[PDB]
């Protein structure tokens, strides 16, 4: 790759003597390191850096007008993934973005796994109905997969999704396009996300990744006195997930647990996301499914609320929803 | 990238079959390779031998080793459900206590957790057709409230042999949290030798109330509890047994009742709230009648049922 550059043979010979391979590891080093290794003066080092940088990044120029006008060339800025419920889609103004990590947080019985299953069902709908015509990847880190709930959801799919024409759903084979994986350790999860998910995404089998819990493996090994390795692992995992999502234009959804609050935007709230600010820096859209059980429970029905914590384009708001035999349904006319 | 089905032509199939596959919605090698057998053997214009050779030739290219939802629902008829001894509770739980999971029961005193554990320790030995699991039982005790006479009384109801029933139960007593964690290694070693169908811990959080005291020791207590629950999950997954644990309650004194009489919540916090799969909340009714409610479950709606504690164990309310 080095010989592709337009440069005099002297610097090419010096680079070859310096044990260099490609432009990436040329840009990896700095000025004084290159001076020490290659024994070159400043002007030619600057020229080599300039040429390698020009080759790597090309010479194209992009404006925001092109991003706005040309919808088809840039689907990431316009294409969204539906949640299967019009109320939830209205709350999210279309659904999940294709680039970046989305997080669900909440206590037990909030309804996170039901939403994950519903999204895994609706991802493979046709394009005009919000789907992506692709499979899904499901990773479990805490317990077994909800098989009966999945079977009921596939059975009820004609009842839940009524806008889609009836003659179109029978051709959709649901269970055959969902992949299930299971891990039991932080190292196992790292190896899985490193060398299994890219294989699935490369062949076009799936275009959606769901992790049923990221806090579960981490809350078992690292104590309160080992924050540095925990932060290193969290940063590596977030970087890899973001790289994969950007490369393959596939949404990533993470399910998270909560802790007890005993400066970060949480004052009038008793629970906060578990991992901390290090993991919170890696995210794009943050939601919070919450169930108010201690109060307004004597009315006979649970009170479930989904709230948008932060997003670059979504105002803080919340809506209400219920879980029934066919799936998750949002209550009309309740957006904050 | 994706591999189109055009490679099937050079793989040794005619144009008619690939045309039929295209008309059936199949358009890539991976989908055909990972398709369930019925989906491509029930179609028109195909045969069993053709489907078998198609699978054999497609598996060469696409790397296998990924589980799919169909190949996961078809294999799981192994899941056995153990009856609790009460028809109402069986109807509420839709069969009984599942295997390969963790079930938690919590409530105040004399609600009936120990009685239910005693009944299950006998009912797990019944033949599968009768509602059992055809195995032995482990009973890890942290309070000292194990009574074999209740086991004999329950065994007499089903017409079993008392000596054999008492022979097919293992017992251990835990005196602190370290001993409680240590016993699980021997539990796995013994599960390797024989066929066990149930494991019972009673209680799973009694010793954590007093081993770690004060706000200054909460973190270590939670870490220890999380490790213990992870060990339990590994055991249940590996050996395919049913794990049943019990829990205690704490009071809510912050004056947040607002028409909620005598509020109380289980101890252990979010760690035990997340680790468990199915949680049951036991209450008390009039006389010897109790009420069981579903607190949390991935595949069950919240409902209630009424049972009773009789001279022969957990059963149905008499009239
Ligand atoms: N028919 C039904 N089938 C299954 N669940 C139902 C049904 N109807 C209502 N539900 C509710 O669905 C909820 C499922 O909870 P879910 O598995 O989503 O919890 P979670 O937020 O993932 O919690 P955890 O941290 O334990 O995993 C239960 O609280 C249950 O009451
Ligand atoms: N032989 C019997 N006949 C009828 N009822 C009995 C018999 N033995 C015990 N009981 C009932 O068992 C009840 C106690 O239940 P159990 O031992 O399961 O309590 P628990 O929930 O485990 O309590 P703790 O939290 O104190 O450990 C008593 O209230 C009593 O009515
Ligand atoms: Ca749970
Ligand atoms: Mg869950
Ligand atoms: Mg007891």
């Amino acid at each position: 790759d080095l010989d592709l550059l337009d440069l005099n043979p002297r610097i090419i010979a010096a680079i070859k003597k310096a044990k260099l391979k490609s432009v990436k590891e040329v840009l990896h080093f700095s000025g004084p390191d290159l001076k020490r290794l290659t024994n070159l003066s400043s002007p030619e080092v600057w020229h080599l850096l300039r040429t390698a940088s020009l080759h790597l990044r090309g010479s194209s120029i992009l404006t925001a007008l092109q991003l706005h006008q040309q919808k088809e060339r840039f689907p990431t800025q316009h294409q969204r993934l539906s949640l299967g419920c019009p109320v939830l889609d209205a709350l999210l103004r279309g659904g999940l973005p294709l680039d970046g990590i989305t997080e669900l947080a909440g206590r037990s019985s909030a309804g996170k796994t039901q939403l994950a299953l519903q999204l895994c069902l609706a991802v493979q709908f046709p394009r005009q109905h919000g789907g992506l015509e692709a499979g899904a990847v499901y990773i479990c880190t805490e317990d077994a997969f909800p098989h009966k709930r999945l079977q009921q959801l596939m059975a009820q799919q004609p009842r839940l999704r009524t806008d889609v024409p009836g003659e179109l759903l029978q051709k959709l084979r649901f269970g055959s396009q969902i992949f299930i994986e299971h891990v039991a350790d932080v190292d196992t999860l790292l190896e899985c996300v490193n060398k299994k998910v890219p294989v699935l995404l490369s062949r076009g089998m799936a275009r959606l990744v769901v992790i049923d819990s990221v806090a579960a493996p981490f809350r078992c090994e690292f104590d309160s006195q080992a924050s540095a390795p925990r932060a290193r692992h969290l940063q590596s995992l977030g970087a890899t997930l973001r790289e994969l999502s950007s490369a393959f234009q596939s949404p990533v959804l993470c399910i998270n647990q909560v802790t007890e609050a005993m400066p970060l935007g949480f004052w009038d709230e008793r629970v906060s996301p578990a991992l901390g600010i290090t993991w919170a820096n890696q995210l794009l859209v943050r939601l919070l499914a919450d169930r108010l059980r201690e109060e307004e429970a004597a009315l006979g029905c649970p009170a479930r609320t989904l709230r948008v914590l932060s997003a670059p384009h979504l105002p803080p708001s919340s809506c209400s929803y219920t879980i029934s035999a066919e799936g998750v349904r949002g209550t009309p006319g309740t957006q904050s | 990238g994706p591999q189109p089905i055009s490679r099937l032509e050079q793989c040794g199939i005619n144009a008619n079959d690939v045309k039929k596959l295209e008309e059936a919605g199949f358009h890539t090698v991976e989908a055909v390779a990972y398709a369930p057998k019925k989906e491509l053997i029930n179609i028109k214009g195909i045969s069993e031998a053709k489907a078998d050779k198609i699978l054999a030739e497609a598996a060469k290219l696409v790397p296998m080793g990924f589980t799919t939802a169909t190949e996961f629902h078809q294999r799981r008829s192994e899941i056995i459900q153990i009856t609790t001894g009460s028809k109402e509770l069986d109807k509420l739980l839709q069969g009984g206590i599942e295997t390969g999971s963790i079930t938690e029961m919590f409530g105040e005193f004399r609600t009936g957790k120990t009685q239910i554990c005693h009944t299950l320790a006998v009912t797990c030995q019944l033949p599968i057709d009768r509602g059992g699991g055809e195995g032995k039982a482990m009973y890890i005790d942290t309070e000292g409230t194990f009574r074999p006479e209740r086991l004999l009384a329950v065994a007499e109801r089903y017409g079993l042999s008392g000596s054999d029933v008492l022979d097919n139960v293992a017992y251990a007593r835990a005196f602190n949290t370290d001993h409680q964690t240590q016993l699980l290694y021997q539990a796995s070693a013994m599960m390797v030798e024989s066929r066990y169908a149930l494991l019972i811990v009673d209680s799973a959080t009694a010793l954590y109330r007093t081993d770690y005291s004060g706000r200054g020791e909460l973190s270590a207590r939670q870490m220890h509890l999380a490790r213990f629950l992870r060990m339990l999950l590994r055991l249940a997954d590996e050996f395919g047994v049913a794990v049943v644990i019990t829990n205690q309650v704490v009071a809510q004194v912050d004056g947040a009742a607002m028409f909620a009489a005598d509020p109380k919540k289980p101890i252990g916090g979010n760690i035990i709230a997340h680790a468990s799969t199915t949680r049951l909340y036991l209450r008390k009714g009039r006389g010897e009648t109790r009420i069981c409610k579903i607190y949390d479950s991935p595949c069950l709606p919240e409902a209630e049922a009424m049972f009773a504690i009789n001279a022969d164990g957990v059963g149905d309310a008499k009239d």
